[PDB]
RNA sequence: CUACCCUUGGUUGUGUGCUGUUCUAAUUGGUAACUGUUAUCCAGUUUCAAGACAGUGUUAGGUGGGCAGUUUGACUGGGG
RNA sequence: GGACUGUUUAACUAAAACACAACUCUAUGCCAAACCGUAAGGUGAUGUAUAUGGGGUGACACCUGCCCAGUGCUGGAAGGU
RNA sequence: UGGACCUAAGCUGAGGCUGAAAAGCGUAGGCGAUGGACAACAGGUUAAUAUUCCUGUACUUACAGUUAGACUGAUGGAGUG
RNA sequence: AUGAGCAGGUUGAAGGUUGAGUAACAUCAACUGGAGGACCGAACCGACUCUCGUUGAAACGAUAGCGGAUGACUUGUGAUU
RNA sequence: CCUGAGUAGCUCGGAAAACGUUAUUUUGAGUGAAUCUGCCCAGACCAUUGGGUAAGCCUAAAUACUAAUUAGUGACCGAUA
């Protein structure tokens, strides 16, 4: 059981703070967006240290969200689909985007997307939410071979 | 068509029937095409260590399995030309050798009403309405006959792949899946519209007409003679034994094991396939 | 074997009883729960954990 | 007039379960794709399908000679 | 009597017994029912209901009559528990 | 004739999985003729050997140098086996 | 899974061609046919029987038969429960 | 600041303790404290009081035995032992 909230306001009316639902496994260990620190050290010595850590984390989250929003504006994706003259014969998933991100060396996780399988060709622009802070906007060119 | 032959044997008579096999097929001698055959071995009811698991299996003759394409998604949108209808000794149905329009051949299932030289297609798009064509079930109107339906999406045709098998179309569900089909078992199942199948009834509906005629013909298929439960020893299977025939024992007699075999429901409702049932041939759902 | 790598513990070996106290050798197996291990190795996998040990590691924040 | 306690109508709402939702995010897969690999074993990612179900363990129900161990008196002009 | 040809208690008893084609009833939709071990797992089966399994009958043609009172099997909402 | 060639149902089994252990499932491999391609005949010889000792009658595939031409193509796939 | 065997002789079916016949049939005739849990019958499998032996020549035999003896075949090699 | 945390304990079935499960140890399952002021122990428990502060590790000595190297002894036997 963990009793520390992290990375956001947890989808309900509350302040982004320590208080959490009385489960410890509600979404905590199933969400990479739920982190914490050992409660043994977080009795009284870690109060201000974790307050400043939370503030610094909020600042860097804003900064890196903006930096990634700027980066995706120049790393427009390019893909292909083998189709019967445009008739559906291929599949579009997040997996190829994950593989190209892998090759680039940077990391894109599951929580940076909300889709399971997609479709479409040509040049098209997409907008996927990441948090209440920012929202990623990208462009992709899929060639319908 | 089944027919009898006057054998003039001096050991009783026989009611065995054999199908002509030549007003429907050709090449009664084994003349297959290489690189598309796999030799199969029989198990005779034995396990991987040689212990019995199935009863009265044995005596089957050697049979070379034909490499059939069941998933059929390896190469799509290429039109195939039917070249032959070959007997399949591995199953009650027959295989069909077709030739693609790119320079390859394959084996498929043989539905009833097909001819040599016809052209077929297996694609994920709507295609010509001919027995044999395969397309997503959402594109098929009601009132047709379908066979060789897969349960796994892109898994391969497993359900309803014996001779004289079919499925009655019973509409489609809102969720884009769970198409209702009346199967040739008394059941009614909601399959996945993502799953595909080969339309048309399986060939050889006359399989109900062939007569084995003698124990010998049955043994060579792979079915061995087995003793009735009453004649078993009072210790091997306690329904009888000793001198004189005796009436069967307790109500709802037993198998070699303690299970019933007349009215026991051996299927449980603790699987995901339970939600896929509409009619259970003993009531509803 | 029916045991997790953290503590290689199998079933506990006892004697079953009844209303008439019938002697019967018996074993109570462990309630092993399978979960993914969160650590830095190169690729995470799924291992079995004892629930009491799971509570210990969660209360010490062992991921 | 104000007050102790109610039956009875709405009433506010906490603390738990009964089902009807939705999702996957744990979990399962003898779905498929990629990789080790070359290897229908196995493992990792994705996918597909469910999904807090199932399954497992704990405790107990119901069936349960499939299987185990038991019990099966005496006198009796043999014995029953 | 057994349709038949056939298996059978080695070294007392070969067949009205068993088997048997076929008939019939029933369970079983895939990771099938089921079976094996405990479990992975394997067979059924590298099979898909016209198939497997079990019970009954056991050339051939015709019939198999009264019955669910108790038990088995299935379905079950009322009430007690 | 059997191996230095390969495979048969099958066995073992690097790793991996299951199970207190032992041990089982189980992949690559590695085994597995009772099969598959696989190059010599006759006659004479001893108390005891013969397609093996000896006489004539054909050679074989590898390996080189040598002579001339020529580019060869598998580990992959096909035919064949 | 890899192989072998069934001496010899009967036997004239289904099937297809032709003709008579018939509108076409049926019914018949000649031709390929050697099919047939077909037959007789060597070797072979078994013991259904008579006799002999019964501390036998043999811990199950000799014996003359017998049914099968192209298939519900037998046997061989190795594994197999 | 600290002196061994899912710790002592509580609940469902047990195992060891003379005990067939009770003071005491552990748990297959679930829950779950505390801080020397406090905690545990004092064959249920509790008040006072007494002892010790568990919940990390290790150790020769007194522990049995001879496959034996050797020396010695047999109210040990003497080829049926």
């Amino acid at each position: 059981m963990k009793v520390i909230l992290k990375q956001d306001v947890s989808n309900l009316g509350k302040r982004f703070d320590v208080v959490d639902v009385k489960d410890g496994y509600a979404i905590h260990f199933l969400f990479p967006k739920k982190l914490a620190a050992p409660l043994t050290k977080k009795s009284l010595q870690d109060r201000d240290l974790f307050l400043k850590k939370q503030q610094e984390h909020y600042e860097i989250n804003k900064a890196l969200s903006h930096k990634l929003k700027e980066v995706i504006e120049q790393t427009e994706l390019h893909f292909s689909l083998k189709e019967h003259n445009g008739r559906p014969y291929g599949s579009i998933i997040t997996k190829q985007i994950i593989n190209q991100a892998h090759t680039k060396g940077m990391a894109l996780q599951k929580f940076m997307f909300k889709d399971n399988v997609r479709l479409g060709f040509g040049d098209h622009e997409i907008t996927l939410h990441i948090f209440e802070d920012t929202t990623a906007v990208l462009k992709v060119k899929v060639t319908p071979d | 068509p089944i027919k009898k032959i006057i054998s003039r044997s001096n050991s009783g008579i026989h009611h065995s029937t054999v199908i002509d096999y030549k007003k429907l097929l050709t090449t009664n001698k084994n003349k297959p095409e290489k690189s598309l055959l796999v030799t199969l071995k029989k198990h005779g009811g034995r396990n991987n260590q040689g212990k019995i698991t199935v009863r009265h299996q044995g005596g089957r003759n050697k049979r070379k399995y034909r490499i059939i394409d069941f998933k059929r998604t390896h190469y799509d949108n290429i039109e195939a030309t039917v070249k032959s209808i070959e007997y399949d000794p591995n199953r009650s149905c027959f295989v069909s050798l077709i030739t693609y329009a790119n320079g390859a051949k394959s084996y498929i299932i043989s539905p009833d009403g097909i001819k040599v030289g016809d052209k077929i297609l297996a694609s994920e798009h709507p295609i010509d309405i001919k027995p044999g064509f395969s397309m997503p079930l959402a594109f098929i109107p009601e009132g047709t006959q379908v066979h060789n339906i897969e349960l796994h999406p892109k898994g391969g045709g497993q359900i309803a792949r014996s001779a004289g098998s079919y499925a009655r179309i019973l509409g489609q569900d809102e969720t884009g899946k769970y198409v209702i089909l009346q199967l040739l078992s008394g059941e009614t199942r909601k399959f996945l519209k993502e799953c595909r199948a080969t339309v048309g009834v399986v060939s050889n509906l006359d399989h109900n007409l062939v007569v084995i005629g003698k124990a010998g013909r049955n043994r060579h298929r792979g079915i061995r003679p087995t003793v009735r439960g009453s004649a078993m020893n009072p210790n091997d299977h306690p329904h009888g034994g000793g001198e004189g025939r005796s009436p069967v024992g307790r109500d709802a007699p037993r198998t070699p094991w303690g299970k019933r075999h007349m009215g026991v429901k051996t299927r449980n409702m603790k699987k995901a396939s339970t939600n896929l049932i509409i009619r259970n041939r003993k009531g509803e759902q | 074997a029916k045991k997790d790598q953290l503590t290689l513990r199998g079933p506990l070996y006892g004697n079953n009883r009844s209303h008439s106290k019938t002697i019967t050798r018996r074993k109570w197996n462990v309630n092993l729960q399978p979960c993914k291990v969160k650590t830095a190795d190169g690729k995470t996998t799924r291992i079995l954990v004892s629930t009491r040990t799971l509570r210990t590691l969660k209360k010490h924040n062992r991921l």
